[PDB]
């Protein structure tokens, strides 16, 4: 019930700088990511989306990144729904933030026309 | 004529070409530039190498007006560099061949 | 409505067809299932909203009676974007309660 | 089982219909390659990366957008075998 | 079309099935003939079944008169009627046959321009 | 070796040199050392490293 | 095995140690990551925050938080001092006091207007008494047992508390400065401790603390130590732009 | 009606029974003189108290603006054959026939042309001239071009045949200005670079130097080395070979000159190479700061070549952008953010002492204060960034102590110079922008919460009954990328005055206020720190 009590009051205070609130609460919302009940969970994650739209998603992507290829396997599924929920809303905001990651030995993975300087 | 983003060719036989860069240009047709010296390429007539040509300053347009735009502004200064008690805007604006230095300051000519 | 986890959407493409209400259903978001500041206008898909489907609850299915809306919670995050919301599937509990009734009177 | 192959289920509806997503099985070229071709078509609506850009090098922005649009093909190399 | 919860079979039998050997080199309609092969499908399946069965005939005959026919989907329908491995070395000897009337220049395979 | 975080995990002796070699080596990298970097320019307007500066400085020359 | 051809592929823990730029970063698990080259440079980027401690533990999370006994909820400062705690204790004592008679007869003849509250006093306590509280910066994840640590990395002699100084026969409050501790009398005696060369001590080894006085009797700065020359021993034990915000309310 | 007063003020108003509403502003303590002149179309009033301000409605818009020359006696309006529309316009022992050109306008230009795309310029302050650098990809040097043409008309020549038939002589002698028909100019790795110091009043170029074939020129500063006297040099990094996109250098070169004939020459003194392309330089207490790719070096003036004097290795990506307050440095590189950094000056050090928590492109930057920096993105967006107000500024993820974001804008056109300046005299300081779209705007602070309040409400009526015409919605937009922090959109507020009077009337008496009061209350900001 705390979860939705955030959820709500996100989406309500959207847009008026009341935004380290709202991610000091995020520190106590996200360890209860790994939870099974249908309704904690489902709450947890109506808080994070709320949470998306308030803080944004450079912050919520700050939180997914570590855990997309984690070594286990239900940390890999949590963090992969979430991250999906964050890329299907904002999936264009996103492309400012995403982290560089090297280019190995046989494909170039960065992005270079964003180092273009002029 | 410079590269443009819009070619918009009306009646009354103006042209309005909106550089990309740049100030943009209202041109007024003349002739539809046929029947001359100039040479005239086909999709029937063989080559096996390409046709060419070679440019020249205007014939079927005349500059009748040509609207100011800063796009792009790649550098700026609000400074005093007059001895105006008023500011100057110096911008370093335009690209390639076409850029410029245009002083801005709130006035009228 | 987010309290039944069984149930399914049309999503398919929107149209300019407005959406309505039943009477038991009347005054509800239809994802959010809030009660409050109502924002958008419902749209449905012409499938979903051929024949005689025509001025039915989104929701219940019945007679439609008024005009659905989106709150505003739905209409900041964006989920009033993913075309018809309607319910294609009837649920366990509306022949669940029925056939306790028919048994018992 | 059960809950492995039914949430491969809404994952694989989720991805098919957008496009982008992910799942626990995303290996790091797929990833980077969604990445990539979303940050080209960004370039291409924002009409202001794409004077950036044009300037930047020294090219038209008709033919930097015929270059992006070249490039979302295979924009991180060959697939990963 | 509206739910998540199922998958697509087809393409996990896409996967997860053992086909034939032709079936890679992709076929063209036009180039074909088919009234000459007719009689061929119906007596092949015929003898696979040991009696007649009409809707398996006009299922394969539909099946292909398609503009480029899929296989792969081809193989699948019919491991059903007929019983899998069947299936395959029928397919597998069709298609190829196929090939051959397509590339040969009345569109007739190579087996009745010699019989 | 210290007993610092980089080497938990690591159990074999050889292992434990190699990694604290590579990463003195980093720590190296990107430490300042003034003596090796800090090119000194003498009066006769050739470059030397601070060291030699002072050296040849006190060494009744520079 | 095709998965003991993948174990073939799992690095040794000093393989990864060895190739990655951040050895610290890499874990145990990590190995057994299908990506750990990747895994290792997401764990070393920056500003990212760390999974959750509890996903490897057996029990789960605040399950664990079991055992113990705690405290009611405690209210902000600006809520006390409208005194509607007290107001509601009264009531709760009341109604435990009252048995189902007078409960029914409560509920058929209200005792109307029995206690009040003012309006103006909520409303300066919501628009004009209220405040921040400590609030945590971005990646301060919450695990069980984070509110029994007292705090670490305070490597300051500076930092004085109440209960220390109390225990230690020394003021708490803005005499703070001017009260030194025990530690100072053997600070002039042979040096700060030898950790802390970088220490300075309040009367020993800085000068006075305003209102202070260098002294020997009962509250006082001793005889600030200095050479055979008049040099201080430690620091100097006597004491030898335009910061304005820029756009601001008036 | 108009009232201009003699201690140089003017006051507007409707004429009705009784003079309904006044509005005042002030044109130098002299008598406000007025005349009726006709103008693009329209009457409107001359006034001279001691510049030449022109009141005139424009499309039903009251812009009263100053227009350049010096003081005035009289004038009125003229007509002529030789004159269609003008001003006699008597002065201090003149009478001029004068002119009003392009009347919809705010600004006036004039263009001094250059060869190249200008990265940078920087002011010598005695002399009050632009040092510029001009760079351009994909191109040729003139040398290059002039040699190469020649060359090919050499090929041309060996065809063999009538020998006679000479285009060498009309090759080599045909000049079509690039100007107009485009640089002849291509190459993948080609640069093309100059140097230009220039005078601002008229564009006279005083010198120019031109720069090898692949050199190419990024960064310039002009500054005082101390251990020299009141030599004014002048420093300008280099790189050479660089590929963009893959990336990759030979490396930088950073060429100092002289800068002598009083500011109107350079001269060359030496180039010191280094090993990567050199994209920031700074003057520093007598010294120079350069960022060199991803290191921080502190140079000092050898006079064979520049001398490192100190270094950082810690800069996460590349250095993009260097500023120092008086003793700070505020380092800004390319994709993480601004970084902040201390010298410790005796025991010569650059230690990181704060940095940013966000990820963020940055392109431009400015320190309004010691505490605080604001910096545009290559994005779109304007943040505002300060320190903490415990910062510990001189100590000895992957950071210490962070700093905290205190606004968030998307202007939505990449953002290439911000300055903090006045643009009115006695008006006061605003944070002025200008966009890579031509666009110029101005960032102002709020004063007073009855201000600011007034304003929010207004705007988020707006948002609400007038809605963007396209579809889009106004918060979301200017929470493109992170979300608003604690800016108004004057741009959506000043569509008030084109709403239609029903919803103008419904909007003012949200505020209980009256059309009227509610537009004075929005162009009075306006007036007090811009046009
Ligand atoms: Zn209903
Ligand atoms: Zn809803
Ligand atoms: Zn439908």
């Amino acid at each position: 019930t705390a979860s939705a009590v955030v959820q709500h009051m996100s989406l309500g205070v959207y847009g008026f700088g009341c935004e380290d609130s709202l991610n000091h609460l995020l520190n106590y919302v996200w360890p209860n990511v790994f939870e099974t009940s249908p309704h904690v969970i489902q709450a947890v994650m109506g808080a994070l989306e709320g949470l998306r739209v308030a803080i944004g998603p450079c912050r919520m992507l700050q939180y997914c990144l570590q855990g997309l290829f984690h070594p286990a396997r239900k940390v890999r599924d949590v963090y992969w729904k979430i991250y999906n929920s964050i890329y299907i809303g904002s999936q264009d905001a996103l492309i400012a933030h995403y982290p560089r990651i090297y280019n190995d030995d046989k494909n170039t993975y960065i992005r270079y026309e964003l180092d273009y300087i002029l | 004529v410079p590269v443009a983003a819009a070619m918009c060719v009306l009646k009354t036989g103006f042209l309005f070409v909106a550089s990309e860069f740049g100030n943009h240009y209202l041109y007024q047709i003349a002739h539809l530039g046929d029947d001359d010296e100039e040479p005239e390429f086909s999709s029937a007539m063989p080559l096996e190498d390409t046709f060419f040509f070679q440019p020249r300053p205007l014939k079927n347009l005349v500059l009748v007006d040509e609207l100011d735009s800063l796009s792009p502004i790649l550098f700026c200064q609000i400074a005093d560099l007059a001895n105006e008690d008023t500011p100057q805007l110096y911008v370093a604006c335009g690209r390639g061949p076409r850029s410029s230095l245009r002083v801005l300051r709130h006035g009228l000519e | 409505a987010k309290h039944h986890p069984d149930l399914i959407f049309c999503r398919k493409q929107a149209g300019v067809a407005i959406g309505r209400l039943c009477e038991k259903c009347d005054g509800k978001c239809v994802i959010c299932d809030s009660y409050v500041r109502p924002c958008t206008l419902v749209r449905i898909c012409d499938e979903c909203n051929y024949g005689s489907y025509q001025g039915r609850c989104v929701i219940c299915g019945g007679p439609g009676v008024s005009d659905a809306y989106y709150c505003k919670e739905c209409t900041i995050q964006e989920k009033d974007r993913d075309g018809c919301p309607k319910i294609v599937n009837l649920g366990s509990s509306k022949t669940d309660l029925f056939y306790e009734r028919k048994k018992y009177g | 089982m059960t809950d492995r192959y039914t949430i491969h289920s809404q994952l694989e509806h989720l991805q098919s219909k957008y496009i982008g997503t992910g799942h626990a099985d995303t290996t790091k070229w797929e990833w980077l390659v969604n990445q990539h071709r979303d940050s080209y078509c960004s370039y291409m609506g924002h009409f202001d990366l794409l004077n950036y850009f044009a300037i930047a090098e020294n090219e038209s922005k008709a033919r930097v957008r015929f270059n992006l649009m070249e490039k979302m093909l295979q924009p991180c190399g060959p697939p990963a075998d | 079309e509206q739910d998540n919860r199922f998958s697509n079979k087809q393409k996990k039998l896409l996967k997860q099935l053992k086909f034939a050997e032709c079936l890679e080199k992709k076929v063209d309609m036009s180039k074909v003939n088919l009234e000459v092969i007719k009689p061929w499908i119906t007596k092949r399946v015929t003898e696979i079944l040991g009696f007649e069965d009409d809707v398996v005939i006009e299922f394969i005959f539909n099946q292909l008169e398609v503009k480029n026919p899929d296989s792969k989907m081809m193989q699948i329908n019919l491991t059903g009627f007929l019983n899998g491995k069947n299936a395959r070395e029928f397919m597998g000897e069709l298609w190829p046959l196929l090939l051959s009337a397509q590339e040969n220049i009345a569109g007739i395979p190579s087996a009745f321009l010699e019989l | 070796i210290p007993n610092t975080a980089h080497f938990a995990n690591v159990t074999q002796i050889e292992d434990a040199v190699s990694l604290w070699a590579k990463l003195k080596l980093q720590k190296a990298s990107e430490r300042w050392q003034p003596d090796t970097e800090e090119e000194y320019e003498d009066s006769s307007g050739n470059v030397v490293n601070k060291k030699t500066y002072e050296d040849l400085k006190r060494q009744g020359l520079l | 095995s095709k998965k003991k051809l993948r174990r073939m592929n799992r690095f040794t823990v000093a393989e990864l140690k060895q190739l990655v730029a951040r050895p610290d970063v890499v874990e145990m698990h990590d190995v057994t990551a299908q990506d750990p080259k990747l895994l290792v440079h997401l764990k070393a980027t920056r500003n990212s925050v760390p999974v959750p401690r509890h996903w490897c533990f057996k029990r789960k999370y605040l399950q664990g938080k079991r055992g113990i006994e705690k405290p009611p909820f405690e209210l902000p400062d600006f809520i006390k001092r409208t005194g509607i705690q007290e107001m509601r204790e009264a009531l709760q004592e009341k109604e435990e006091q009252k048995t189902m008679k007078s409960k029914m007869r409560e509920k058929v003849r209200p005792k109307m207007g029995k206690i009040d509250i003012d309006y103006q006093k909520l409303h300066d306590a919501f628009f004009k008494w209220q405040t921040k509280p400590k609030l945590t910066i971005h990646g301060d994840l919450y695990y069980e047992g984070k509110e029994f640590e007292t705090r670490l990395k305070e490597k300051k002699p500076g930092d004085l508390s109440d209960e220390l100084r109390i225990s230690l026969g020394m003021p708490v409050g803005p005499n703070a400065h001017k009260v030194p501790p025990p530690w100072l009398i053997a600070m002039q005696r042979y040096g700060p401790p030898p950790s802390y060369p970088n220490l300075k001590i309040p009367g020993l080894n800085s000068p006075i603390p305003e209102s202070c006085s260098f002294g020997y009797h009962a509250g006082g700065w001793g005889k600030p130590p200095v050479d055979e020359t008049g040099k201080p021993l430690y620091g100097d034990v006597f004491g030898t732009i335009d910061r304005t915000p820029w756009g601001e309310l008036e | 009606l108009n009232i201009g007063l003699q201690n140089g003020v003017l006051l507007r108003t409707v004429l009705d029974p009784v003079t309904g509403d006044l509005s005042d502003t002030r044109t130098g303590s002299r008598p406000v003189k007025l005349f009726r002149v006709r103008m693009q179309g329209q009457e409107a009033v001359l006034a001279m108290s001691s510049r030449s301000w022109l009141s005139y409605s424009y499309q039903s818009r009251f812009h009263l603006t100053p227009l350049s020359y010096e003081t005035l006696e009289f004038a009125s309006g003229f007509a002529s054959e030789q004159c269609p529309e003008g001003i006699v316009a008597i002065s201090t022992n003149t009478l001029r026939i004068l002119a009003l050109e392009k009347l919809g306008a705010v600004f006036n230009q004039v263009a001094f042309p250059l060869q190249y795309t200008p990265r940078k310029f920087v002011i010598h302050p005695e002399s009050n001239n632009l040092i510029i650098i001009e760079t351009d990809h994909n191109a040729y040097t003139e040398a290059t071009k002039a040699q190469r043409k020649q060359q090919m008309a050499e090929e041309m020549v060996e065809a063999a045949g009538e020998l006679a038939a000479e285009m060498a002589a009309a090759f080599l002698n045909e000049n079509l200005p690039e100007s107009i028909f485009g640089a002849p100019k291509a190459g993948n790795g080609q640069w093309a670079s100059v140097i230009r110091v220039m005078n601002p009043i008229q564009g006279n170029t005083l010198d120019l130097v031109q720069l090898e074939q692949n050199e190419a020129a990024f960064s310039v500063a002009v500054c005082r080395f101390s251990n020299t006297g009141e030599d004014w040099y002048v420093l300008v990094g280099v790189a050479k070979d660089l590929i963009l996109n893959p990336r990759s250098v030979a490396g930088g070169f950073v060429y100092t000159y002289k800068l002598v004939n009083n500011g109107e020459k350079l001269e060359f003194l030496h180039k010191t190479p280094v090993e990567e392309v050199p994209a920031a330089i700074a003057p520093f207490q007598g010294r120079v700061l350069i960022g060199v790719g991803k290191l921080l070096r502190v140079y000092d003036l050898g006079k064979k070549k520049l001398l490192r004097k100190c270094e950082n290795k810690h800069i996460a990506n590349y250095i993009s952008g260097i500023q120092t307050i008086g003793h700070r440095v505020i380092v800004s590189d390319v994709q993480e953010s601004f970084i902040w950094v201390r010298y410790k000056r005796n025991e010569n050090q650059l230690i990181i002492f704060a940095d940013d928590t966000y990820p963020r492109w940055v392109t431009t930057a400015s320190l309004l204060d010691y505490d605080t920096v604001a910096g545009a993105d290559k994005f779109g967006n304007i943040c505002v960034v300060r320190l903490p107000p415990n910062t510990n500024d001189e100590v000895d993820n992957g950071a210490s102590q962070k700093a905290e974001v205190i606004m968030n804008y998307h202007v939505g056109e990449t953002v290439l110079s911000l300055q903090k300046t006045t643009l009115i005299p006695g008006g006061s300081e605003s944070l002025v922008y200008t966009t890579l779209s031509g666009g110029i705007g101005i960032l102002v602070p709020f004063t007073s919460h009855e201000d600011h309040d007034f304003f929010q409400h207004v705007e988020m009526h707006l948002r609400s009954e007038h809605p963007p015409l396209c579809g889009r919605d106004h918060l979301s937009f200017r929470s493109y990328y992170f979300p608003v922090k604690n800016v108004i959109d004057g741009d959506l507020c000043e569509q008030f005055n084109s709403m239609e009077p029903n919803k103008q009337k419904n909007v003012s008496e949200e505020l209980d206020r009256t059309p009227p009061e509610v537009s004075k209350k929005l162009e009075d900001i306006r007036t007090r720190y811009a046009f």
